[PDB]
């Protein structure tokens, strides 16, 4: 899944 | 004799815009790095760096978040670059042969 | 990964209006990744390997640093900017991959390094060996906590 840096 | 400003001839590529989050796929890595490597490996032969960063911007604008059940599902990101370059920056890879 | 080489004809028709970029190595490159801290950066290992491979294929001598504190990043970036090899190369690359905020990136200690301080290390006053030479920076870090929800195309 996509997450925030 | 010609003197220089304190800072010049830099180019900075940012994964995201002021105030925003940059996205990373937990398996595949950051959207921005993935795009940067795809474009630079394909186009460094005939495109300058600022122009390649424009192609990266196009890829990033098009992508969307896949994270069902969280605030990141279908989310977006936009990359940018800032430049104080004073010439085209061609990397001329593999020259001379 | 493969990098297609430029043709001799491309070089001949473009070198005059471009930065001089024919040294071997083309430059030094630094890839500094922070992954363990602010959550663990899963996939940060892939980013790191991808760039190391890319810059090597582009003809750069690649230096790598991993999981550094803000103080260590500052010190090691300065050490890197001061390397003698910069006089005989034609360009420089610095990639920084971490968590961040607007204008700063995190060390693994959760302390911040201001990006203005980073750029200053490579400027004309502090890095005379890179005067008039192109310096590339790639910054993979958040610049705020606001998630972009996206908007409908009309």
């Amino acid at each position: 899944a996509d997450v925030a840096d | 004799k010609m003197r220089l400003p304190t800072r010049s001839d830099m180019i900075c590529g940012y994964a995201c815009l002021k105030g925003t989050a940059a996205m990373r796929n937990t398996k595949r890595g950051s959207w921005y790095i993935e795009a940067l490597a795809q474009v630079f490996s394909e186009r460094a032969c005939d495109m300058h760096v600022a122009d390649m960063l424009v192609k990266v911007n196009a890829l990033i604008k098009d992508r969307e978040g896949y994270a069902p059940g969280t605030e990141f599902h279908r989310c977006k990101e936009m990359s940018e670059y800032c430049s104080t370059l004073c010439r085209h920056l061609y990397l001329f890879p593999g020259h001379p042969p | 990964m493969q990098v297609k080489p430029c043709t001799p004809e491309f070089y001949q028709t473009h070198f005059q209006l471009a930065y001089r970029l024919q040294s071997r190595p083309r430059g030094l490159a630094l890839v500094l990744s922070n992954v363990h801290f602010l959550e663990f950066r899963s996939g940060g290992d892939v980013d790191h390997s991808t760039l190391v491979t890319l810059f090597k294929l582009l003809g750069y001598d690649v230096h790598v640093l991993c999981d550094q504190t803000a103080q260590e990043m500052q010190e090691k970036l300065q050490n890197f900017a001061q390397l003698p090899a910069h006089r005989v190369t034609d360009s420089c690359i610095v990639a920084l991959l971490s968590h961040g905020v607007e204008g700063a990136i995190y060390g693994v200690d959760g302390k911040l390094l201001q990006l203005q301080e980073v750029f200053q290390l490579f400027d004309n006053a502090n890095c005379p060996s890179l005067q008039n030479k192109p310096k590339m920076f790639f910054i993979q870090a958040c610049r705020g906590d606001e998630t972009d929800r996206g908007v409908d195309q009309q």
